[PDB]
C-alpha cells in the first residue's frame, strides 16, 4: 500500500509528467503497452513499484496519475505518443481554452468549469488505493493553469482529503524560456495561495537547469526536452525511496521530518550529480567523493542561490548505484572539513544519508551519460530566499505602476489579493532570516 | 482549434484584406479553389484558426467582407482567390459613404449593420472555440473608419469577453488629399481606444516613405504600399498560424503586450524591406526607426513591451545572443519597471521568397508622435469649424468632435506619463 | 510458576526481542519447533518463567509482538525461531508511527492498543502467579517509544501491584540520523520514570563504541549491536530462569537494586565482549572477567562509572568455575575501588553464579549496576533536546497530532529533576 | 510429661528445622518411616522423647512441628525429602508469593492473610498435648517472612497461649551468605517486635558458622547444608536436656531461670567444642579439660565477640559423652585462674553443669567427625551486645538517607515504626551497657 497519486497540471506539469513516467517505466522494466514481464503477481500485488503503478486483470501496469490542462494540444501528444496505451483515457483531462498566462483565469473563470471533473477522476484513483499516502503536484509557477488552476486544486484537495500530504514540483520562472511578462504575478499569487496547503515543495529554477544543461551537457540552446529530462532524474531520486526496496534506503517521510523544521519552511534545495556527457564520461569514473563534493558546488543547484552565504538547517544525501556506506562516510568527512558547511545551533545532527542500490538509468536518445552511481542532495538552507527575493522585486517593480493588473481584475480579482500575497512573501523572507539568527 | 473571425470593411479594408488572404493562403498551401497542395504538415496544424474545413477537403477563409459601395467588392471577387470566399459573406450597400465618418457610423452604416451581424453570428456559432475578431480598415474614409468602429461596438456587446483586434491604416497627406481624413481618423481613434483590445497602427506615411526613400519608387501606388502591409500582417500573425509556445493566441498576445488598457496601439516593423543578410543584421534593422510601419522614431520614446518574430532556418543561439545585445546596447529605451519585456518567437517556415525575416511589434511611448501629427491636423481644421457641415449635416453635434480631441490628447498624455516614469 | 509476560513493540523492540527469545530458547534446549531437546533437567526447572506449556510437551514463549506497521512481524515470523511464537499473539497495524512519539502514544497507537491489552490479559489470566511484565523497545522512534509507554501505563492500571520491567534502547546520533529522536526519548524517559519498576538502559552510543573501537567492526550493523543486547539480556535474566538464591524474581531484584523509587535505571555490562561469527580460543580467568565487567569499556550505557558512585551492584557469573575464586576476585574489586561505592548502603555488591553458561562462551559475567553515573546518559539526551526545544524546532510534527508544548516542558523538567536527584546522592 | 511444639518460619527456619529433625531421629533411633524399634510401648508413651514426637497406633513417631513458608520451593523439599513420611500434610503450610525480603510484606501484607491459618494448624497440634510447655521458633533476621511473619506469630502466640514459654533460634545476617541489602532493617524490626514476646533467644551468626566451617572443616566455600549441619549440632545440644532423661534444663521454664535474669537481656552466647573434620585421618581425642578451655576461645562461638570485655550473668556447661564430674570440676578451677571470667556483682560466680552420657550423634556422610565427648557452653554475657552495635550501625547508615524505606511504606508500614524499633534497640544497647560497666 502507501500509494502516491501524481497530478500533472498545465504544459510544464504535463511535459515533465511525460518524462518522469517514461523514466519510471525504464527503471521498473515496464513497456509502453503497460506489460511488466518480470511481475508474477498478475492482477494485483503489494510490491514497491505498486505505489506508483496499479495493475489490471490483463497484467497492465497503469500509472497512478492524472494529467490536466485547460487546452488540449499538450495532452494530445500524450494521447498519441509512445506511451498512449499506458494511460486510461480518464486520466488525461483537457479543456478547450487556457488561462492565457493569467492566474485569475485558471483559478476562477476557466478553472471553475473543469475543477469538479478533475476531483472526481482523482477520487476514482484514491478509491483504488489501500493506503493512500499523499499527492505529488507538478506545475509551473508562471502559467495561468500551472499557477491559477493548481492553487484551486490544492485548496480543493485540502477539503476532500484534509491533512493528507501534498508535495509540489514547481518550475520557477526564468527569462530564457519564459513565455509571459506576468509570470512574477502568477508566481507570487500561486505561492501564497498554496503555502498553507503544501507540506513540502521542490522548486526547480529554469535558469539553473538551463545553465547546467549548457555547461555540463554542452547543449548550445537547451530545449524543454533537455530540461525536462534532467528535472526528471531529480524527481526519480526523491521518489525512488518509495518505488524501490532496500536495506540502506530511506523513505521521503523520514527525510521530511528533518527537511521541514517549521510548517512554512518547506522548500528544500535540490542538487544532482553526476551531470556529464557520454563524451566526457568516457575516460572518467566520478567517485562517490567527487559526486558528493559537487552537491555543494553553488552552480550544480537547481535554484540559483549561494548556499554558503546562508546557514543550513538540514542536508539529506540520497545516493543510488555502486555506493557503499564506507565511501559515503569518508566523503562527508572531507567535505565538512575542506568546505563551507555552517548549520544552525538548533539542529543537533544535520546530515541524513541513504543508498538505493537500484542503478541510475538514462532514456535512450538522451544527452546524459549512464553513470554507475549518482547523488541527490535535498538541503533546507536560508539561502533559498535569494529566489523569493529576486521574484518579489520584479513584482514590486510592476505593481507600483499597476501594470497588467487590469487583466486580473477584469476576471474578478481585486488589488487586495495582490498585496495580501506580497505580505505573506515578505513574511516568509523574514521567517527564513529568523530561522538562522543564533540563540541567546 | 481556436478560430478568429476576420472582417474587412471598406476599400482599404478590403484591399489589404484581400492581399492578406492571398499571402497566408499561399503560406498554408491553399490554392484559389480551396484545395490544399502543400509539402509540410506544419501548414495545416493550425489552419482552422483562419479557415473553415468544409466537406470536399476545401478550406474557405473565415472572413466577412463589408462595404457601403460595391465594385471594390467586385474587383475583390474577380481578383486572385476571389472564388475562395463564401458568397453569403458578401454584405454591401448602395448609398456609399463619401469619405464621411458620420455617414458610416450613424446613418448609412447603421442601416446595414444588422445584415452584417447575422453573418458574424453564423460564423461565430460554427466556431468550436471563438478566439475573437480581427478587422481591417482605414481611418480616413467613411465605411472602413465609420461603419468599421460601429461594427466593432455592436460585436463587443454580443462578445464582450472576446478579443477585438484591428489593423488600422492611418491617413497621410503624402497619399490622400480628401482633406476631411483627420476628422474621420480622430473620431475613429476615439473609438479604438475604448472598444478594441489591440490595434496595429499601419501608418501610410511610413509606407510611402519606405517606398520612396528606401525602396526608391517615386510616385508609388497602392499596390506598393499593400506589399508592405501584406508583408507586415503576415509577420504579426505568424505565431497565431503555426505551432509555437509564445503569443500563440490573441489573448496571450494582449497579456504580453498591453500593460494598461488604453495603451494598446502597436508599432509594427519588418526586415528586410524589399542580397541576403545575417541574424545580427536582421536584429539591428528591426529596431531602427526606418523599418517601422508607423511614422515614429523609437529613439524618441521608450518601449513598454516588444515581441520579436524570426522566420526561417537559423541558429537559435545566435538569435538569443543578438536579442540580448540589442536590449543591453539600447537599455535606455526600455522601461526598467517591466522586467524581461521583450519576448521572441522563431517560426522555422520563412515566408514566400525570403530566406529569413524579422517582424517587430512594439508598444512604444514614441507612438504619441503618430497621434500628435493627426491631432495637429485635426485642430488645424476644427479650429476654423471647416467642413463641420458634412458631419453636422448627418445630425452629429458640436461636442463629439471636441471629445475626440481631448480624449486623444489624454492618450498622448498617458504614453508620455509612462515614458517619463522611473522605477525608483 | 511465577510467570513473566514478555511484550516487544516496534522495530527495535521486535528485533532485539526476537533475538532474546532465540538465545534463551537455545539455552533452555527448545528448538525452532518448540520441542525440548536438552541434556540437563536444570534447564526445565524454571522453564515456566518465560515459556507456556501446551499439549505435545511443546513450549510457547509467553511473548506478545506489537507493531503499528506490517513489516518487522513478517521479518520476525520468517526468522529462525519465527514459528515458536503463538500466532494469536501477533498484534500489528498498517499505518505505522513515522518515528513520531505523538502518533505512537495518542493517535495511531490508540486505535490498536485495546486489542493488545486483550492478548496481554489473555496471557495473564493463564498465569498461576504472575510476576509482572517486561517490554523491549527503543525510545527514539514512535511505536516502541510512544505506544510502548502507553502499553506500560494501561497495563499498570490493570495490574498496579505487579513488577513492570523494560529493556529501553537509548538513541545515539552515532547510529541513526532522525532529528526528532531526542524528542521521543525525553518523552519516553518521563514515562519510564513514572511507570516502571526497573529499566535496563541499553545505549546505542555504547553499543556503537564497543563495535567500532573495541571489536574493530568498521561497518557495524544492527545485527552487531543486537548481538550484544541479546548476550546482555540473557545474562541479566539468568537469575530468573535458573535455580538460585539471589534476585530470583523481579520483586526481590527491585528491593535489592532500587533504593529510591525514581532511581531504577540500571547500567548493564557483559564480559567477554565478542563479535558474532568469531571463535574463542582462550577463555578468560575469573580475574579477567571481574576486572573487565567493572571497566568502563564493557558498559552498555555510555557513561563513565568513575564519574559517579554505585548505589547497588549485582554480578552474575556463569560457567564452571571456583566459587572461592569468584568471591576472592569480587572482594578485590570492591576493596580496590572502594571509593566508588557509597558508604551508607553496606554490603551493596551481591554476587550470583549459575552453572549453565551461555552459547559459545565457557565463562561469562554480567554486571548490573545502579550507579549515579547514569546521569551522564540523561544529560546527553537533555542537551540535544534543549538545543531544538528552545527554538520549538520540528515541534509541528507533534502539535499536529494534538500535543501541547506544555507537555514537552514537563518531560524536560522531570528529566532534569532525575539528573539532579542522581547528583544529590553522588555527594552524600 | 510436657510436650514441645516446634515452629519453623521461612527458608532458614525450614532448612535448619529439616536438619534438626533428621539428627533428632538419628539420636533417638527413629527411622525415616517413623518406626522406632527401640520404642516398646506401641501407640503411646510418656518417655523423654515423647516431648518432641507424638505416636500413632501404627507405631509412627511424628515430629511435634509445624513448617510455614510463604513460598513452596523450600517446604517442597521437606515433602519429598528422605524423611517425607515423618510428617503429614496438615503440618506443612505454604503460600503463593513470599515477602520479597521485605519485613512489612511478611508482617502486614502477606502475614495477615495467613496468620489465622498458621495458628489453626498449631492449635491442632496443641490440643494433642497434655501439658504443652511452649514453643521453639526457628527463623532468620534478614528474610521478609523470617523477620516479618515471625514477629506477627510471636505476638499471636502470646495472645492464644499467654501462659506458655517461647524459645527462639535466630540466624543473624552475614554478608558472606546474605541475599538482600535490606537485612539490617528486617533484623531491627523483628527484634524490636519479638523482644517483648520471646523469653530466651539463641542467636547464631552465619559469619561465625561460615568461618568455623572453613577453618575447622576444610570447607572452601561453605554452603547452607554445611552451615545447617553444624547449627543442628548446636541446636540439638541445647535441646538435648528436653528429649532425654535428666535434671538440668528439663523444661522450657528452666532455660529462662538458669540463663535469663533480666527479661530484655535474654540473648545467651553459645559456644561449641570440639569441631573436627570427618575427612581427617584420626585425631588426638581432646580431653574434658581441653574442650572446656575451648569454650572461652572466640573462634568457637556462634557469634564473634570477646567475652573477656564484658560480664557474665549465667553459664551452663552441657557435656555429651565420656565425662565424669571430677574432671569437669578440675577443668573449671584451672580455667577460672587461666582465663578472665568476671561475673556481675549481683550474681554468683558459678557454673551449672549437665552431663549426658550418650555421645554426640553425627549424621552419616556429614562433615563433622565423630567424637567421644563434646560440650556446649551457654553463657549470658554482655559481650553479645557487640552484635547489636554492628547491626544498629548499619541500620543507622541506611536509614539516614531513607534508602529502601519506600518499599516498607508501600506495604502499609509507617516510617515511624523504623525510628521506634531503632529506639528500642538504642535502649537495649544501654541495658547491656549498664549491666556490664565495671571498667
Ligand atoms: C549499526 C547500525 C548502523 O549500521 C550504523 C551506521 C549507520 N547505519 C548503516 C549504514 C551507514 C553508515 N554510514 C552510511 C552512509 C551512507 C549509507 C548508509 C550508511 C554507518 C557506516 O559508515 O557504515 C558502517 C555509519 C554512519 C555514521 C557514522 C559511522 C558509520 O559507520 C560506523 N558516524 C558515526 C555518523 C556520522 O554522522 C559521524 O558523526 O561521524 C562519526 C557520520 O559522519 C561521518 C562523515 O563519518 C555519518 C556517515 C554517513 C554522516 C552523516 C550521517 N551520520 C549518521 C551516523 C553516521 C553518519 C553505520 C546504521
Ligand atoms: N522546465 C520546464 N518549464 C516549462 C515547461 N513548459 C512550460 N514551462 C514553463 O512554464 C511557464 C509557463 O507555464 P506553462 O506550463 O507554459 O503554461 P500553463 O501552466 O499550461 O498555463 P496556461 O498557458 O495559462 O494554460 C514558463 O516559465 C515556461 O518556461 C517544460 O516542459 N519544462
Ligand atoms: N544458616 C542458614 N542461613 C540461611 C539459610 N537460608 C537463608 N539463610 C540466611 O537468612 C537470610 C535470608 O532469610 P530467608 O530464610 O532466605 O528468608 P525467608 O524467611 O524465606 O523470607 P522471604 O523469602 O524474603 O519472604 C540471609 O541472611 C541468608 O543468608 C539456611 O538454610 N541456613
Ligand atoms: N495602404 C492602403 N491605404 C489605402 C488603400 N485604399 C485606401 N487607403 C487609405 O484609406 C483612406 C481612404 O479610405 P477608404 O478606403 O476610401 O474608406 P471607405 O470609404 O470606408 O471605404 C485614405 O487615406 C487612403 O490613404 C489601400 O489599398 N492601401
Ligand atoms: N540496538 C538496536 N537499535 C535499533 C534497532 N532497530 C532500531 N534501533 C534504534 O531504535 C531507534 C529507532 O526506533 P524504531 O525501532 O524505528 O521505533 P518504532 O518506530 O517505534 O518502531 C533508533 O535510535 C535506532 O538506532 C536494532 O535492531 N538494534
Ligand atoms: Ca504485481
Ligand atoms: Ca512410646
Ligand atoms: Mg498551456
Ligand atoms: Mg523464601
Amino acid at each position: 500500500m502507501r500509494e502516491c497519486i501524481s497530478i500533472h497540471v498545465g504544459q510544464a506539469g504535463v511535459q515533465i509528467g511525460n518524462a518522469c513516467w517514461e523514466l519510471y517505466c525504464l527503471e521498473h522494466g515496464i513497456q509502453p503497452d503497460g506489460q511488466m514481464p518480470s511481475d508474477k503477481t498478475i492482477g494485483g500485488g503489494d510490491d514497491s513499484f505498486n505505489t506508483f503503478f496499479s495493475e489490471t486483470g490483463a497484467g497492465k501496469h497503469v500509472p497512478r496519475a492524472v494529467f490536466v490542462d485547460l487546452e488540449p494540444t499538450v495532452i494530445d501528444e500524450v494521447r498519441t505518443g509512445t506511451y498512449r496505451q499506458l494511460f486510461h483515457p480518464e486520466q488525461l483531462i483537457t479543456g478547450k481554452e487556457d488561462a492565457a498566462n493569467n492566474y485569475a483565469r485558471g483559478h476562477y473563470t476557466i478553472g471553475k468549469e473543469i475543477i469538479d471533473l478533475v476531483l472526481d477522476r482523482i477520487r476514482k484513483l484514491a478509491d483504488q488505493c489501500t493506503g493512500l499516502q499523499g499527492f505529488l503536484v507538478f506545475h509551473s509557477f508562471g502559467g495561468g493553469t500551472g499557477s491559477g488552476f493548481t492553487s484551486l486544486l490544492m485548496e480543493r484537495l485540502s477539503v476532500d482529503y484534509g491533512k493528507k500530504s501534498k508535495l509540489e514540483f514547481s518550475i520557477y520562472p526564468a527569462p530564457q524560456v519564459s513565455t509571459a511578462v506576468v509570470e512574477p504575478y502568477n508566481s507570487i499569487l500561486t505561492t501564497h495561495t498554496t503555502l498553507e496547503h503544501s507540506d513540502c515543495a521542490f522548486m526547480v529554477d529554469n535558469e539553473a537547469i538551463y545553465d547546467i544543461c549548457r555547461r555540463n551537457l554542452d547543449i548550445e540552446r537547451p530545449t524543454y526536452t533537455n530540461l525536462n529530462r534532467l528535472i526528471s532524474q531529480i524527481v526519480s531520486s526523491i521518489t525512488a525511496s518509495l518505488r524501490f526496496d532496500g536495506a540502506l534506503n530511506v523513505d521521503l517521510t523520514e527525510f521530511q521530518t528533518n527537511l521541514v523544521p517549521y510548517p512554512r519552511i518547506h522548500f528544500p534545495l535540490a542538487t544532482y550529480a553526476p551531470v556529464i556527457s557520454a563524451e566526457k564520461a568516457y575516460h572518467e569514473q566520478l567517485s562517490v567523493a567527487e559526486i558528493t563534493n559537487a552537491c555543494f558546488e553553488p552552480a550544480n543547484q537547481m535554484v540559483k542561490c549561494d548556499p554558503r552565504h546562508g546557514k543550513y538547517m538540514a542536508c539529506c544525501l540520497l545516493y543510488r548505484g555502486d555506493v557503499v556506506p564506507k565511501d559515503v562516510n569518508a566523503a562527508i568527512a572531507t567535505i565538512k572539513t575542506k568546505r563551507s558547511i555552517q548549520f544552525v545551533d538548533w539542529c543537533p545532527t544535520g546530515f541524513k544519508v541513504g543508498i538505493n542500490y537500484q542503478p541510475p538509468t538514462v532514456v535512450p536518445g538522451g544527452d546524459l551519460a549512464k553513470v554507475q552511481r549518482a547523488v541527490c542532495m535535498l538541503s533546507n538552507t536560508t539561502a533559498i530566499a535569494e529566489a523569493w527575493a529576486r521574484l518579489d522585486h520584479k513584482f514590486d517593480l510592476m505593481y507600483a505602476k499597476r501594470a497588467f493588473v487590469h487583466w486580473y481584475v477584469g476576471e474578478g480579482m481585486e488589488e487586495g489579493e495582490f498585496s495580501e500575497a506580497r505580505e505573506d512573501m515578505a513574511a516568509l523572507e523574514k521567517d527564513y532570516e529568523e530561522v538562522g539568527v543564533d540563540s541567546v | 482549434m481556436r478560430e478568429i473571425v476576420h472582417i474587412q470593411a471598406g476599400q482599404c479594408g478590403n484591399q489589404i484584406g484581400a492581399k492578406f488572404w492571398e499571402v497566408i493562403s499561399d503560406e498554408h498551401g491553399i490554392d484559389p479553389t480551396g484545395s490544399y497542395h502543400g509539402d509540410s504538415d506544419l501548414q495545416l496544424e493550425r489552419i482552422n484558426v483562419y479557415y473553415n474545413e468544409a466537406t470536399g477537403n476545401k478550406y474557405v477563409p473565415r472572413a466577412i467582407l463589408v462595404d457601403l459601395e460595391p465594385g471594390t467588392m467586385d474587383s475583390v471577387r474577380s481578383g486572385p482567390f476571389g472564388q475562395i470566399f463564401r458568397p453569403d459573406n458578401f454584405v454591401f450597400g448602395q448609398s456609399g459613404a463619401g469619405n464621411n465618418w458620420a455617414k458610416g457610423h450613424y446613418t448609412e452604416g447603421a442601416e446595414l449593420v444588422d445584415s452584417v451581424l447575422d453573418v458574424v453570428r453564423k460564423e461565430s456559432e460554427s466556431c468550436d472555440c471563438l478566439q475573437g475578431f480581427q478587422l481591417t480598415h482605414s481611418l480616413g474614409g467613411g465605411t472602413g473608419s465609420g461603419m468599421g468602429t460601429l461594427l466593432i461596438s455592436k460585436i463587443r456587446e454580443e462578445y464582450p469577453d472576446r478579443i477585438m483586434n484591428t489593423f488600422s491604416v492611418m491617413p497621410s497627406p503624402k497619399v490622400s488629399d480628401t482633406v476631411v481624413e483627420p476628422y474621420n481618423a480622430t473620431l475613429s481613434v476615439h473609438q479604438l481606444v475604448e472598444n478594441t483590445d489591440e490595434t496595429y497602427c499601419i501608418d501610410n506615411e511610413a509606407l510611402y516613405d519606405i517606398c520612396f526613400r528606401t525602396l526608391k519608387l517615386t510616385t508609388p501606388t497602392y499596390g506598393d504600399l499593400n506589399h508592405l502591409v501584406s508583408a507586415t500582417m503576415s509577420g504579426v500573425t505568424t505565431c497565431l498560424r503555426f505551432p509555437g509556445q509564445l503569443n500563440a493566441d490573441l489573448r496571450k498576445l494582449a497579456v504580453n503586450m498591453v500593460p494598461f488598457p488604453r495603451l494598446h496601439f502597436f508599432m509594427p516593423g519588418f526586415a528586410p524591406l524589399t542580397r541576403a543578410l545575417t541574424v545580427p543584421e536582421l536584429t539591428q534593422q528591426m529596431f531602427d526607426s526606418k523599418n517601422m510601419m508607423a511614422a515614429c522614431d523609437p529613439r524618441h520614446g521608450r518601449y513598454l513591451t516588444v515581441a520579436a518574430i524570426f522566420r526561417g532556418r537559423m541558429s537559435m543561439k545566435e538569435v538569443d545572443e543578438q536579442m540580448l545585445n540589442v536590449q543591453n546596447k539600447n537599455s535606455s529605451y526600455f522601461v526598467e519597471w517591466i522586467p524581461n519585456n521583450v519576448k521572441t518567437a522563431v517560426c522555422d517556415i520563412p515566408p514566400r521568397g525570403l530566406k529569413m525575416s524579422a517582424t517587430f511589434i512594439g508598444n512604444s511611448t514614441a507612438i504619441q508622435e503618430l497621434f500628435k501629427r493627426i491631432s495637429e491636423q485635426f485642430t488645424a481644421m476644427f479650429r476654423r469649424k471647416a467642413f463641420l457641415h458634412w458631419y453636422t449635416g448627418e445630425g452629429m453635434d458640436e461636442m463629439e468632435f471636441t471629445e475626440a480631441e481631448s480624449n486623444m490628447n489624454d492618450l498622448v498624455s498617458e504614453y508620455q506619463q509612462y515614458q517619463d516614469a522611473t522605477a525608483d
